[PDB]
């Protein structure tokens, strides 16, 4: 039960901004590059693991998890995918202008 | 270094069993718990079981019970997944996934995941 | 008993605090290696009695750079400057444990005890040379 | 004027960790080389423990992050080696074994051992279990992994209550909480002297020789609705097994070295049957349903259970130790019934070539025991492990036993390791003597 | 030298504490580790160190807790209380030896050493702190 | 810092003495065992940590023997037989470093060493004791 | 004995002269030694010497 | 008196320790063929 939409709209300097809800929603985020496996990009809604930008950040709320990034660049284009615990989410495909 | 290597995509037949290893180097092997997830292309990532490298421990979700059999060879630092009763419907490509370089010790997320192995069926 | 008085008022913990002074030491009641056998164990029990000194003497060693070696209690000539705490003897003494009171002024906790080693001890020992000399 | 006034002896403590300390009970009755967790040098407690009640005091624990359960687990590890270090290799028995049936689960086999002298050989006969034996006709276990050294047989595993006991300086605070975490904040903690007695037993999937709680059952996990973490379910009351090896096993003493004697399994004398427990039926039906109550609590549908999906051979069974031989008893009698004196039997297979830790190095060999082997297991706790991603309508606890200091923290949970430093700054009124 | 006034009377044992005080410890004239080698002589060795430390300390603990760390001879207020001992002052120190002292109070000695940390030295200080409030 | 004023004069000197008074023992905030890992290094570090006690220990217990334990500077009442050395006041202390001067005078401290002991601390407690018995 | 137990041989660089060893008590301790030239052992020793 | 039974362990120990590094005759324990000298 861990959904999230599919596209949401973006522009290099505006940032692209992801709910997620479910029980215990947004544990972790994950950047899957088309062709490998994913990456995590925050861990505990908030914290931030080693080896990703600062401009990787989320937000918690009651349900629904926030990921906002900020400042977009061309090579970030992605497929996002909102976790907890076992539980996966549907996928968020990135739209750069 | 601390890295997770798969073995080569493999295409079966129905009803026929296959072997995605995912072998571990650089780190204490047996320490950290190898989880196995997949992932269809044009679906959500789905989540098989978990399987410690100490005495094997392995557990499944029930829409892969009775099918799913992990094994291991810790002299080898290798981790197994063997499906049985392959279907149509079991095409993804399959990661092994696990916990070393986090402060959580709650066991999730996943950081570091393996090559990819394209399996379809 | 040791450690009894950490929920009580700083007031009255104050007046048993010979019973938690005894327990850092000994001890020595408890065992002395013990020598009536003649392992893991025997290495690791002798670098616990050897930590036990190094922590006790610490303490008694800063006690005495602040010229209080002997006594359990002592008052100094160190006025407290207000930026460490800014509560009165009525807030401090009747109202509040020992427990809470080290978790908000541990940050100056370090410059406070080089004010007991510089300010009087330092100071009072050079005029109490100066004054005994006549 | 306020002025500083240091107090010696305050009572304030900080959570830091240090290295603790056996303290046996006053049972120095040895008469032989024993107690493989004593050992020579455990000195003896105190007959008087100083337990002392705090009150108006409310401290945080985490019986997860506490490091007494790590210093456990690598003394017991230590014990382990430390033991085994004068004992008897088992070098020369890595050979070729001439394995012929007896009728089953023993294997007689013939192999070939130099004497005490180089030169002569000797040809002997041993009965060795099934699971101790690889194809090869055959070979021992892991002689094809690691070396194997025998436990020595004047050395006794039965577990004596061992007092971990922090050093001078230092304290143990014990939670007084009849229903508690686990982690989190304690209403009544009660600093000690050192702690309860503790048996070290080693057990998977059922805590053997424990303490009970008081009021009921306590559920215990780091968050519990995470599967990765084994559940301990430690039980308020404590059900009633026999384990027993009810078949007569003569020991032979088998010539291999100078001084190194490889006592083996002899000629097997009355009747080939099987080593089974009693676990009651009445008090485990009661207990399993009284297990419900508390896990019911936690979510909102039926809690079903099954036994052990795989694993090696020591966690898929109900692994122990039973008068110096090693258990391996089936647990799908026990949890099978998804939940919402006619007693039950588990079939218990044997096996001497033990690799316990799983570490890479000594795995012993257990030697066997002379006549009937009847225990006394006890049952303080279990260990469950909840299941993968399913539907909200029921959830599934498998039996599981992970590492080790799950075992240690059905015992220390209680306990927590804090340095007392009695040096404190306070205002007062008080003034000393001015110089001038 | 060391322990030379064991027979002798009282009074006559009594000037000569310091040379028992000294030899309690040292220690570090005969040896150092010693290092000048670089074994079971080894480990017995330094568990002995341990122990003639750890039993120094004690003592001056002791004397820390009955306010007198610093002197051999230390007078106090706690009034001597006659079921302990009935003799008399010439009785004991111009016709008795320490040794023959020590082994008819030996009952009470423990709480006679509770006497000292709480009657005198537990009060001195609260009074203390109460007189140089002023 | 410490040993800093090694070559100053004594009286610049003089003024610094806590610094180096801290630093023979200390020890415990550089490391406790460590119990971070759970050798040679294991034995060495032990041996380290006992010999910092025992020789700390020694001059503590050598000034508690003259009286003079709380104290890092004390006064004293036997007099300078000036055999030992001939130099003045402003000879000493405003044109001569602590360096030299243990070097001529090493011979005869031992005997120095036994006047601090006997001469007063074993005199005083005499007269003291015999001073507060009215 | 090569049935009984192992044998290891004395390495012949070290020697078994026995040399004088002296027992001695750590600090905090003494050894009180008995001065009576007819001594019986057990039984009390009118002149005794610590050393 | 316990100092006899400290110095018997001793040198029990040091019996022990001084054999420690020295040369095991393992290999020696085989079938010696033995003729007289007279
Ligand atoms: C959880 O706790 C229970 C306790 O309720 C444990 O059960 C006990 O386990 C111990 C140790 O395994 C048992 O003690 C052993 O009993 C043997 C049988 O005893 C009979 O025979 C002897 C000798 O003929 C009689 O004296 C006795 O009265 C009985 O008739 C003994 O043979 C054992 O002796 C050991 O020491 C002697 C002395 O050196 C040796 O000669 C022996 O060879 C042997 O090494 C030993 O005493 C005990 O019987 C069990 N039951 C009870 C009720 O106490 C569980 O084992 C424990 N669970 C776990 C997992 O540890
Ligand atoms: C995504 O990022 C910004 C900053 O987080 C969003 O701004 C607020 O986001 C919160 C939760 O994400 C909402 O509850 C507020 O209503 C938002 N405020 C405003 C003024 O929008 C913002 O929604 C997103 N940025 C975009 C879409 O450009
Ligand atoms: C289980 O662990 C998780 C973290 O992995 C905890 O989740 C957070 O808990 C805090 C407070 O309890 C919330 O504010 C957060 O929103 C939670 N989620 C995240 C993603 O941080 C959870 O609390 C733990 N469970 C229990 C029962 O304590
Ligand atoms: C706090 O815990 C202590 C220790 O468990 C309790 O003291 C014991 O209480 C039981 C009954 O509650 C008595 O039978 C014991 O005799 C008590 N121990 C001693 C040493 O006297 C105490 O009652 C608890 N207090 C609260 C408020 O929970
Ligand atoms: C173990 O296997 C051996 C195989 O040789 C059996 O030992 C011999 O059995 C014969 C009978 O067939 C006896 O006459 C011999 O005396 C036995 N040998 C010895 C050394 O005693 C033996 O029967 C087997 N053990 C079991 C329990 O079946
Ligand atoms: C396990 O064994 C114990 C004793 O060895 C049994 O307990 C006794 O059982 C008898 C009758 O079977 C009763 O008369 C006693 O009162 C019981 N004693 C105790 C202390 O309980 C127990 O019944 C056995 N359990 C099983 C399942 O076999
Ligand atoms: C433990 O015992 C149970 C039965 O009591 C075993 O489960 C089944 O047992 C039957 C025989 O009655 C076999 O035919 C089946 O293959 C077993 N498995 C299943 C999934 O039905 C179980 O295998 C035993 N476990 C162990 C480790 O011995
Ligand atoms: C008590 O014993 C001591 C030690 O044996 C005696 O002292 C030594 O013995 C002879 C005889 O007196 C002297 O020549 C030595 O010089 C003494 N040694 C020292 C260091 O003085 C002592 O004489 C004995 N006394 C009695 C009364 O028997
Ligand atoms: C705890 O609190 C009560 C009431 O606040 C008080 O009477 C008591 O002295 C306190 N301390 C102890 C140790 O009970
Ligand atoms: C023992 O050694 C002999 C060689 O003399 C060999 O013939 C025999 O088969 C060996 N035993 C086994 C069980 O292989
Ligand atoms: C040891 O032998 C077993 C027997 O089958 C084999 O499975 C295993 O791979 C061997 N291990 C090594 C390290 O050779
Ligand atoms: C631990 O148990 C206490 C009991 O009151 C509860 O407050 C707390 O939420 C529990 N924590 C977890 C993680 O279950
Ligand atoms: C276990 O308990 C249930 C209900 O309490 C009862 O129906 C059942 O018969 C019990 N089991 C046995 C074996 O009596
Ligand atoms: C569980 O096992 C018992 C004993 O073999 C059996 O009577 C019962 O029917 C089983 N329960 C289920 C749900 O299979
Ligand atoms: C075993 O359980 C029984 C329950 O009646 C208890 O009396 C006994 O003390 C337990 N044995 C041990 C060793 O804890
Ligand atoms: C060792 O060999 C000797 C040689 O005669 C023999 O007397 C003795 O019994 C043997 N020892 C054992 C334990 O067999
Ligand atoms: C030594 O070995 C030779 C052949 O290598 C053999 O003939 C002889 O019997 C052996 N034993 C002796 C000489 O005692």
């Amino acid at each position: 039960a861990l959904t999230q939409p599919r596209s949401v709209s973006g522009s290099p300097g505006q940032s692209v901004n992801i709910s997620c809800t479910g029980a215990y929603s947004g544990l972790g985020w994950y950047q899957q590059h088309p062709g490998r496996a994913p990456k995590l990009i925050i861990y505990e809604v908030n914290r931030r693991p080693s080896g990703v930008s600062d401009r990787f950040s989320g937000s918690k709320s009651g349900n629904t998890a926030s990921l906002t990034i900020s400042g977009l660049r061309t090579e970030d284009e992605a497929d996002y995918f909102c976790s907890a615990f076992e539980y996966f989410g549907e996928g968020t495909k990135l739209t750069v202008l | 270094q601390v890295q997770l290597v798969q073995s080569r995509a493999e295409v079966k037949k129905p009803g026929a069993s296959v072997k995605v290893s995912c072998e571990a180097s650089g780190y204490n092997f047996v320490d950290h718990y190898i989880h196995w997830v997949r992932q269809a292309p044009g679906q959500r990532p789905q989540w098989v079981g978990w399987m410690n490298p100490q005495w094997g421990q392995v557990n499944y979700a029930r829409t892969f019970q009775g099918r799913v059999t992990m094994t291991r060879d810790t002299s080898i630092d290798t981790a197994y997944m063997q499906l049985n009763r392959l279907t149509s419907g079991d095409t993804a490509v399959y990661y092994c996934a696990t916990q070393v370089k986090l402060d959580s010790s709650a066991g999730y997320p996943f950081d570091i995941w393996g090559q990819g192995t394209m399996v379809t069926v | 008993g040791f450690l009894g008085a950490a929920g009580s008022t700083m007031g009255a913990a104050s007046m048993t605090l010979t019973v938690q002074a005894r327990q850092l030491l000994s001890g020595i009641v408890q065992q002395q290696s013990n020598l009536l056998r003649a392992t893991v164990w025997g290495i690791k029990q002798l670098q616990t009695r050897v930590l036990a000194i190094e922590r006790y003497l610490k303490d008694q060693q800063l006690l005495g750079l602040w010229g209080c070696s002997g006594k359990l209690i002592c008052c100094t000539a160190v006025p407290w400057n207000s930026s460490w705490s800014n509560k009165s003897l009525g807030d401090i003494w009747d109202n509040m444990t020992w427990m809470q009171w080290d978790r908000e002024i541990s940050n100056y906790t370090n410059t406070i005890f080089r004010l007991l080693e510089e300010s009087q001890n330092q100071q009072e020992k050079n005029e109490k040379d100066l004054l005994a000399l006549d | 004027d306020l002025w500083v006034t240091v107090y010696y002896g305050v009572p304030v403590w900080k959570e830091a960790k240090t290295t603790l300390f056996c303290a046996s009970d006053a049972k120095a009755y040895d008469k032989e080389v024993r107690n493989v967790w004593a050992t020579h040098a455990c000195v003896p407690t105190d007959p008087n423990p100083q337990e002392i009640v705090l009150e108006n005091v409310t401290e945080n624990f985490n019986m997860w992050k506490n490091d007494m359960v790590d210093q456990m687990h690598e003394d017991i590890i230590s014990l382990w080696d430390q033991s085994l270090k004068p004992c008897v290799k088992l070098t020369p028995l890595c050979v070729t074994l001439n394995c012929k049936n007896v009728n089953g689960e023993i294997k007689n086999c013939s192999f070939n051992t130099t004497t005490e002298l180089r030169d002569k050989k000797q040809k002997v006969y041993a009965l060795f279990y099934k699971p101790d034996v690889v194809p090869l006709e055959y070979i021992l276990i892991n002689c094809n992994s690691s070396t194997i050294t025998q436990a020595c047989p004047k050395v006794s595993f039965d577990p004596i209550p061992i007092h971990y006991c922090a050093p001078a300086g230092y304290a143990i605070l014990k939670c007084n909480n009849k229903t508690f975490n686990g982690t989190g904040p304690c209403n009544n903690v009660s600093t000690v002297q050192c702690t309860h007695g503790i048996k070290p037993v080693v057990s998977t999937q059922l805590l053997l020789n424990g303490s009970l709680a008081e009021e009921e059952i306590i559920v215990r996990s780091e968050n519990l609705t995470n599967n990765i973490k084994t559940i301990i379910v430690h039980l308020n009351k404590s059900v009633e097994i026999n384990c027993t090896r009810p078949n007569n096993n003569t020991r032979k003493s088998v010539r291999i070295g100078p001084g190194q004697w490889f006592y083996a399994t002899g000629e097997i004398i009355g009747d080939i049957r099987e080593a089974h427990c009693n676990i009651s039926r009445e008090t485990w039906n009661s207990t399993l349903i009284q297990v419900k109550e508390k896990l019911r609590e936690h979510y909102n549908k039926t809690i079903k259970f099954e036994p052990s999906s795989g694993g090696d051979l020591e966690v898929t069974t109900h692994s122990f130790n039973c008068r110096g031989e090693f258990f391996y008893c089936n647990t799908t009698k026990l949890f099978n019934e998804t939940k919402l004196n006619k007693t039950i039997i588990l079939p218990c297979r044997i096996k001497q070539i033990i690799n316990m830790w799983q570490e890479v190095g000594r795995a012993m060999y257990a030697p066997p025991i002379e006549g009937n082997i009847t225990c006394k297991s006890n049952i303080t706790g279990l260990l469950l492990t909840w299941d993968g991603g399913e539907n909200s309508t029921e959830g599934v606890f498998r039996p599981g036993g992970g590492n080790m200091k799950d075992n240690w923290r059905s015992e220390l949970y209680k306990y927590k390791v804090v340095e007392i430093k009695p040096l404190g700054v306070a205002p007062t009124k008080c003034k000393r003597k001015v110089v001038g």
